[PDB]
């Protein structure tokens, strides 16, 4: 209890450690720039603990990254397997999936719930142990009692369901989160073994203020054509440089006044390469490596072929960072005020428009705070499956039977009491 | 109690009379009539949803103002504490269902990190997603949001 | 008090040309669009320099011949070792650079270090150049917007 | 103007059908009438 | 603004002396003349 009470603390004081882990880090960066080339060593302030506060910071950095990853899994873990047994649970119910549907070989995400329902054990932490027994029930007497029985299946060793935890962090695994927090404590690992990427964990900065995350969400949503596009850029590279690799075998030297060995880029890939990294990172042109205009016409040619690079080149790199990058920001803020939209002219139970509902003294904002009032239909939820079935009314039951179903017609189609008769 | 402005004196004296008398003068709040009194609270509760609804159903009614405004102070108390949604209770037509809230399920919804997970997924439901059943989507948030104050009260 | 400074030594007294920051309201709209965002700017370049902070120490570890201050390094060159001086060294070069770092690295001489070298000179062109145009033209055509 | 089309491509497919062109304003009354009235009414390759 | 509420000219350019003494009226029969007082100077 010692333990599950600290368990407790963890995770009630879990993101306060998680900016604390920042600012240990920032405190990394603090120190890591008096590195002298001799090996390697740091030098002398009128402040006298650089190695001692430095292993000792390193080792309390890794041990906080400790703490925050078992709160992580103190924390959102049941919710997301919670989630997940949820989601396995009701499409037994409302399939039967694994008895009849058979899903594909995509998604062993999905397929890798069919040998949790092997154990016993299943449905555990989703408090609905209901859904078991009911499909037992509901397929058997078409299909098969054997199918039904097939689905069924200190000193505490081996008396706790084994491959329920294996499906269990099997699952906790698929997080891009928790293995997102997981690897950063394996590079805090890394930097208490080595710590020469021990200042690498400032892609903790990724994972907070979240104004920078949305600029990193602009970036990743539409990577996937920056990443292609790039790709043919590279394609461009390639033929233009298989070009000037045909018509063009005298005009690159890469030594001083070509008496020095120099080197014409004939072969391949270091021609390759060599229009990459000159052509890139160029700034324009390729003014400098080419020929000047000496008088050959061969070279009025090669002089247009540098101008088509400049042309089909800049103008295309721009247009692949920059204008893709602001798209991003465009649709960012569009999406962000759309919700500032929808969240002002029809709610989601309202869905009519500020039209009808300023009528009276604001009764618009009163018909959001009360009418529809969204975490209030989360705590009548609550009131409802904290109460008996026999203790509801028949409003109550009825809505219970409608929540059963599954059916959601009894939530409102858009009108009101309000728009009955007013 | 006097100098909290607020009673009628008599009924001081009638609670004084209540109160414990218990063999000095001394008295324990929660042992008074509080204990009970949050079965009162109940009653009071059920007395708050029936004019609420009295006036809501059919307003307009000045023996029901004065008798409403008569409950004021209960109607002040329990408005923090009520539960008010609108449905179609099968008669085809648009009706209200007035219930109860109970206060820890706030307090844990006064988390902002539920907040915050519900601010994303007000941006989900209206353009991140398809847009397929919207409100069985929001029913799954709130079954996971159920789960997520369970495990917030629970430590 | 800048015009008192200025009566005073008037050096900084042809500093009162913040004088063109409260009047004819288009220039201070744009000067609107610059604060507003501002935050965002500011943790960008932040975001900036732990980059070039990251991307210099991964040149400490692997990289400490490519660079020679001097003429030639006969002429007594310096690599940047020290974690300061290679800081600023990223941040000087590399932010006011145009594109590359062509100029401060070693040319392909045929290293196979030289190669991984040229890679990285690579990924400092294209994750560096890219994002400081998106940071800063991108958020001020927002700011328009 | 491509994001543009685009987008006014996922309203007009969401908001007005080719045949029933008055809007998602009628339609949603009863249990997704809307969404059916596109799947059953206006349902494009059945007019093929 | 706490310490100009001490001031016995605390409402003096929003023309509005009304408010001093309403305010003084309305809560220091509730909570204390001596907190009128205090709020006085
Ligand atoms: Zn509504
Ligand atoms: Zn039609």
């Amino acid at each position: 209890a010692y333990q599950q009470k600290l368990l407790n603390y963890f995770a009630r004081n879990f993101y306060n450690m998680r900016m604390l882990a920042l600012f240990v880090a920032f405190a990394i960066n603090f120190i890591l720039l008096f590195y002298k080339v001799s090996v390697h060593y740091v030098l002398e302030e009128s402040s006298g603990y650089m190695e001692p506060t430095l292993r000792i910071l390193a080792i309390l950095h890794t041990v906080i990254s400790f703490f925050c990853i078992i709160g992580y899994y103190c924390l959102k873990v049941p919710l997301v397997i919670f989630k997940r047994e949820k989601e396995v649970a009701r499409k037994l119910e409302f399939d039967g999936l694994y008895i009849t549907e058979q899903p594909s070989e995509d998604d062993i995400k999905g397929q890798w719930d069919r040998l949790v329902i092997n154990t016993q054990s299943f449905p555990n932490n989703y408090w609905d142990k209901f859904v078991k027994r009911k499909v037992m029930d509901k397929y058997g007497e078409f299909y098969g009692r054997d199918r039904i029985s097939e689905l069924l299946g200190s000193a505490v060793l081996n008396s706790i369901d084994v491959k329920y935890q294996m499906w269990k962090l099997g699952v906790v695994f698929t997080d891009n989160s928790f293995l997102y927090l997981a690897w950063y404590m394996t590079m805090s690992v890394l930097g208490h073994y080595n710590n020469f990427f021990f200042a690498a964990h400032l892609l903790d900065i990724a994972m907070g203020f979240k104004t920078l995350r949305t600029i990193l969400s602009s970036v990743t949503h539409n990577g996937k054509q920056l990443v292609l596009t790039v790709g043919l850029l590279a394609v461009v590279v390639y033929l233009y440089t298989v070009v000037a690799f045909n018509f063009f075998r005298k005009f690159y030297n890469k030594s001083e006044d070509g008496d020095t060995p120099d080197m014409k880029c004939d072969d391949m890939l270091t021609c390759y390469m060599f229009h990459m990294y000159v052509g890139v990172r160029a700034g324009g042109g390729i003014g400098d490596e080419i020929e000047d205009p000496a008088g050959d016409e061969y070279e009025i040619y090669r002089i247009i072929f540098d101008i088509t690079f400049f042309f089909f080149v800049i103008v295309i790199l721009l247009a692949i960072i920059q204008g893709l990058i602001i798209d991003a920001f465009g649709e960012l803020r569009d999406q962000q005020e759309q919700v500032k939209e929808d969240m002002e002219t029809k709610c989601f139970i309202c869905g009519i428009g500020n039209d009808y509902f300023d009528t009276v003294p604001h009764g618009f904002e009163t018909h959001t705070l009360q009418e529809h009032n969204l975490a209030n239909y989360l705590f009548f939820l609550m009131y409802l499956i904290n109460k008996d079935e026999t203790e509801h009314t028949g409003q109550e039951s009825y809505v219970w039977k409608m929540y059963q179903e599954r059916c959601w017609e009894f939530f409102p189609a858009g009108d009101c009491f309000r728009k009955q008769y007013e | 109690m006097e100098s909290h402005k607020h009673y009628t004196q008599s009924e001081t004296e009638f609670l004084l009379s209540c109160a414990e008398t218990d063999e000095n003068e001394t008295l324990d709040y929660e042992e008074f009539v509080k204990r009970f009194h949050e079965p009162a609270k109940d009653i009071g509760f059920n007395v708050a949803v029936l004019l609420t609804n009295l006036s809501e159903h059919m307003p307009n009614d000045t023996r029901l103002q004065t008798f409403l405004e008569l409950a004021e102070s209960v109607l002040n108390y329990f408005q923090p504490f009520l539960g008010r949604i609108e449905i179609m209770g099968s008669a085809k037509r648009i009706e209200r269902v007035y219930f109860e809230i109970s206060e820890s399920s706030r307090t844990q919804w006064e988390k902002p990190q539920v907040k915050e997970s519900k601010r994303q997924f007000i941006f989900d439901v209206v353009n991140e997603g398809g847009e397929k059943e919207k409100m069985e989507l929001f029913v799954n948030f709130c079954e996971d949001t159920i789960f997520e104050m369970q495990l917030a009260a629970q430590i």
